[PDB]
């Protein structure tokens, strides 16, 4: 700007918006969905 | 010694070249620009001054360093004098004193001796015309010097600047008053120094009396001469009257007006962020989300660096209270990254309804939140996330049972779920009907919004928005 | 004078403020006068 | 001259995620050390794998024989420059001396790349540079060097045609399109197929078929998915040789969801154990699900999830949270009724929401020319 | 801002705070705590009760408020908790 008190105080980054939804939800996931085979 | 001794002479000519022609070409150019036309203003050199001072605020200011004695401050402030065309001799004498730094032993006339120097344009008998040039002579030497921040005995010289430049304010109000057009050029200069007013006080004590002195220049610009002047003064208000209590929130109602017309560009864009944090404490989210979003898209151009990034950090804070937010790393910058890491995973826990994950974010990352002062929302944001969690489920399902959504959102009990859904209907969040026996919740798909209703009714605001810009383009076309 | 030569300048400032405002509106007219005379000459071009 | 060392990068990811075999990956690594004169390949593997005991003199007499082979090429620079010829003198100090980048570190890389760069009169020698930059960026996970050299490869070598090394570029960027996230251009640049045939830089072409078929199940839509394999001649014989991949390809068109969770895991096994697919397998999982679920919900307006338990075998609470986390992320907007066992279709995107792209993208558009209109003037 | 510490200052900041919660105004509730907003959650347990009390009003309470109505310093809140009832 730089006035007032402003100064006083593909990529994987783009996919990381969606990728972090995988971190907190359902992992990826292979193993668990692979364990669900013989469950029922 | 001989190697570094011969390299001392060359640099000081560089401030004797560009820094000379800084106020020689602009100041000598703005001379005839401020004598007439003077439309508006314009006086584009005052806006060119924005491309100098802000450029000088990095390098070189007046000083520097660079390997001179800091003799440019006394040079231009002496021997104004001035008169008819012999003012060129003053610029010629400014060239004559350039050799004094390179030939004889150089002496520093700044600081202690700068007190009578600011009186010299008055002592030269006389100025005789432009206060903004002397205001520049009482600012550009001293105000860029404030960036040193040594805090010892020169802060009162920064106050002596705010003194003798208040004597320029005495000449601002008393002199002219009729088709001035220097005040509108000074409204850029008076802004800055009033910004430096606030800045210098923040290092010692916040200004109690200047708050009364702010309303002085505030109210007196109305209605006689106001262009962009009261807006910058209103920026001083909402800036500090925010960070300090109290009652200043609702104060915006009686002041506005707007104040029109918004100037200059991004300068008013940040103003919507100021009142944006205000309206965030009013708890109204909808008016806060539009003024914050407009604050980013209306703000050019940066760089550098985190001044626009930090203001954008706390800008999306209203989006945390909206209940609908995506992952904010799409707004992340490699420079802002390291600073937003405690504030990053926060919104990542907002997208989820887990209490153990949300409370762990508050414990570890609460230290970063102390500097922001955002703790007001953390108590009401728990009620915001539970609305996002139920909206995620209610939009994903037709019917949602209270017992199944009980532990899934871990409300843990049927009774408080009846209290939340009740208040969810009171807030218009959910349309779900509830059949109470045990009980359970049985909802149904909401429809009939259709086509003929919402889009064509919203297009009334879309075209009225577009047809006004047709006038905005014509108005902007009429000036050339 | 005190009524006065200090106030009358502010009175003269209003006129000069409107004169510059009028000049802004005139500058909006002046370049718009060209859009007329241009098309007015173009109105003679279809007659040419 | 890649695949023997290009497999060391395969050994790096074989050491990376699984910790089970540290002996099996270090034996062929030492077998790749006793040949090819690899030094740093076992040095950066010396930290990942075991720290021996001793390598040293066994592989130091190599780096000394390397130095003897390095000095004789460094003697060849002033011996051949004693005579004069176009590009012939200094062509001997690139391919074999950048083969010394294959020996160790970046020392062979950085100093032999720019040293031979200015002389070369042919685009084929400039691409051998870009080649050896692509292998070192495959060995070490750093993504920098492989992005810039391809940009230098497209300007000079494409002027201009070639049959051989230009088809490799479409493989490189295609491999970069699958290295970062690009679905649409990955298989698009892989459309060349057998025209590249098999090369040291193309590794096993049957594995290149696996790379293009895994991106072709998302980016290549169902009408074109069956088209490229069935109508495509040269690509159809290589997929029929693999019964596992061809099954999952036709079963995707068969729509049966019972064999998906099995066969998709087999593809995920290759997706788990292959390098550069570690960041990219997470979104790949449920993207092939919605690809199978796209055609699913489009079939019926009212569908019971118990009928889905049949095909899924048996989805009960699994697709409850699964399909719910699809809607919240904007994938396949749909209404599935809970405890009423009904799925609703929807959402009629042919009219209402499809209009919204006009003004929404047009808001920041017109806003950008509002602010910038107030700039002129001042 | 430098003044000697007093005694009744504590609860009277809460008396008008809880009386203003009884009349349902949300706006003037948080702006009265702005005298020491940063130290609200940090310290001054007398301020910690109403901010936790408003938390229970969003539960809602009903139940949890009356359990916290069993033990309060308070002091003098007895008049306002009767209007908090109504």
């Amino acid at each position: 700007m730089s006035e007032k008190k402003q100064p006083v105080d593909e990529d994987n980054w783009d996919d990381d918006n969606v990728e972090d939804d995988f971190s907190n939800q359902l992992r990826a996931e292979l193993e668990k969905h692979g364990y669900k085979m013989e469950t029922s | 010694p001989p190697g570094g001794g011969e390299q001392e002479p060359p640099p000081p000519p560089a401030p004797q070249d560009v820094e000379m022609k800084e106020e020689a070409a602009t100041g000598g150019g703005s001379t005839g620009e401020a004598d007439g036309k003077t439309a508006a203003a314009a006086a584009e050199h005052s806006q060119r001054e924005l491309d100098t001072v802000t450029l000088e605020d990095i390098k070189e200011h007046v000083k520097q360093l660079e390997k001179a004695v800091s003799g440019k401050e006394p040079r231009f402030v002496l021997r104004a004098l001035r008169m008819l065309p012999s003012t060129s001799r003053r610029l010629n004498h400014y060239v004559l004193y350039k050799a004094v730094q390179g030939f004889f032993t150089s002496n520093n006339a700044t600081r202690d001796f700068l007190l009578p120097f600011l009186e010299e344009p008055m002592d030269t008998e006389a100025d005789l015309q432009f206060r903004p040039r002397t205001g520049k002579a009482a600012s550009t030497p001293l105000l860029p010097e404030v960036e040193a921040y040594l805090q010892l005995l020169v802060v009162i010289f920064m106050m002596n600047s705010k003194r003798y430049k208040e004597a320029q304010k005495i000449s601002d109000d008393l002199m002219q008053k009729i088709s001035t057009q220097n005040r509108r050029a000074l409204d850029l200069v008076a802004a800055k120094c009033y910004y430096y007013h606030a800045r210098v006080y923040e290092f010692l004590d916040k200004l109690d009396v200047v708050r009364s002195f702010l309303h002085a220049r505030l109210r007196t610009a109305t209605l006689r001469h106001d262009a962009d002047g009261q807006a910058t003064l209103l920026n001083l208000l909402l800036r500090n009257y925010l960070h300090y209590s109290l009652y200043d929130q609702a104060e915006k109602l009686v002041s506005k007006s707007v104040f029109p017309e918004q100037a200059n560009n991004n300068e008013w864009a940040r103003y919507l962020y100021y009142t944006g944090r205000i309206k965030a404490i009013q708890l109204e989210y909808s008016e806060a989300r539009r003024t914050m979003t407009n604050a980013l898209r209306k703000a050019p151009q940066h760089t550098a660096v985190g001044f626009k990034q930090t203001v954008h950090k706390l800008l999306i804070v209203v989006e945390l209270l909206l209940g609908e937010i995506p992952d904010r790393l799409q707004f992340r910058q490699p420079s802002l990254k390291r600073s937003l890491m405690p504030y990053f995973l926060l919104t990542q826990a907002v997208r989820t309804g887990n209490l153990a994950k949300f409370n762990q974010v508050l414990d570890q990352f609460g230290e970063k939140f102390q500097a922001d002062g955002t703790y007001t929302l953390i108590i009401r944001l728990r009620h915001n996330v539970i609305k996002t969690g139920v909206r995620m489920i209610s939009l994903s399902y037709s019917r949602i049972s209270l017992a199944d959504i009980a532990q899934k959102l871990q409300l843990d009990s049927p009774e408080d779920a009846e209290f939340i859904v009740a208040k969810a209907i009171r807030d218009g969040v959910i349309e779900a009907s509830i059949n109470h026996e045990k009980g359970y919740v049985q909802s149904k798909e909401m429809i009939d919004i259709y086509s003929t209703r919402e889009p064509q009714l919203a297009f009334h605001q879309r075209i009225s928005f577009c047809l006004d810009i047709h006038n905005m383009s014509v108005k902007a076309m009429r000036f050339p | 004078l005190e009524e006065g030569k200090a106030g009358s300048g502010l009175r003269q400032y209003y006129l000069s403020k409107i004169e510059e405002l009028q000049l802004i509106v005139n500058d909006k007219s002046q370049n718009l006068r060209r859009l007329q005379a241009q098309r007015n000459e173009l109105n003679a071009k279809v007659r040419l | 001259p890649k695949n023997p060392d290009l497999r060391i990068a395969q050994l790096r990811f074989l050491l990376s995620l699984p910790e089970h075999r540290g002996d099996a990956a270090v034996r062929d690594e030492l077998m790749a050390a006793v040949r090819d004169n690899n030094m740093a390949p076992y040095y950066e593997a010396l930290c990942k794998s075991l720290d021996w005991q001793i390598d040293v003199d066994l592989l130091n007499k190599m780096k000394k024989a390397n130095e003897d082979e390095l000095k004789r090429l460094d003697e060849e620079l002033e011996d051949a420059e004693k005579n004069l010829g176009e590009s012939e003198i200094r062509d001997a100090m690139m391919a074999k001396a950048e083969y010394l980048c294959r020996i160790g570190d970046k020392e062979g890389a950085l100093t032999a790349f720019r040293k031979t760069y200015d002389k070369t009169v042919a685009l084929g020698h400039r691409l051998d540079i870009v080649f050896y930059l692509l292998r070192i960026g495959l060995f070490y996970m750093d993504n920098d060097l492989i992005t810039r050299n391809t940009e230098k490869a497209k300007s000079l070598i494409e002027e201009g045609g070639d049959w051989d090394r230009r088809n490799r570029l479409k493989v490189y960027q295609g491999l970069y399109c699958v290295a970062i996230r690009d679905f649409k251009q990955a298989a698009e640049l892989f459309l060349d197929t057998v025209s590249t045939f098999t090369s040291y830089e193309l590794m096993d072409y049957k594995t290149f078929v696996t790379y293009t078929v895994y991106v072709s199940m998302i980016a290549l839509e169902r009408p074109d998915l069956r088209e490229k394999v069935i109508k495509g001649a040269e690509i159809l014989e290589v997929l029929h040789s693999l019964p596992a991949v061809r099954q999952y390809l036709f079963s995707l068109y068969e729509c049966r969801y019972s064999v998906f969770f099995q066969s998709l895991a087999v593809v995920e096994q290759e997706m788990k154990k292959d390098w550069l697919f570690a960041p990219h397998y997470r979104y790949y999982v449920r993207e092939m699900r919605i690809h199978a679920y796209s055609q699913l919900l489009e079939s019926y307006r009212s569908l019971t999830l118990g009928y889905m338990a049949e095909a899924f075998g048996v989805g009960v609470e699994f697709i409850d949270q699964e399909l719910s986390r699809f809607i919240a992320a904007g994938r396949l907007h749909c209404k599935i009724d809970k405890v009423n066992e009904i799925v609703e279709t929807n959402r009629p995107d042919s009219k209402n929401w499809q209009y919204q792209e006009t003004i929404k993208k047009g808001d920041l558009l017109l806003n950008r020319v509002q602010k910038l209109s107030r700039v002129i003037n001042m | 801002e430098q003044l000697p510490e007093s005694a009744y200052m504590h609860q009277l900041l809460g008396l008008n705070l809880l009386f203003l919660l009884s009349q349902n105004r949300v706006a003037e509730f948080h702006t009265e705590l702005e005298r020491l907003p940063a130290k609200d959650i940090q310290t001054n347990v007398y301020i910690k009760h109403p901010v936790s009390l408003e938390q229970y009003l969003m539960e809602g309470s009903y139940n949890k408020v009356f359990l916290a109505k069993g033990n309060i310093p308070a002091e003098s809140y007895t008049f306002f908790i009767d209007i908090l009832l109504d």
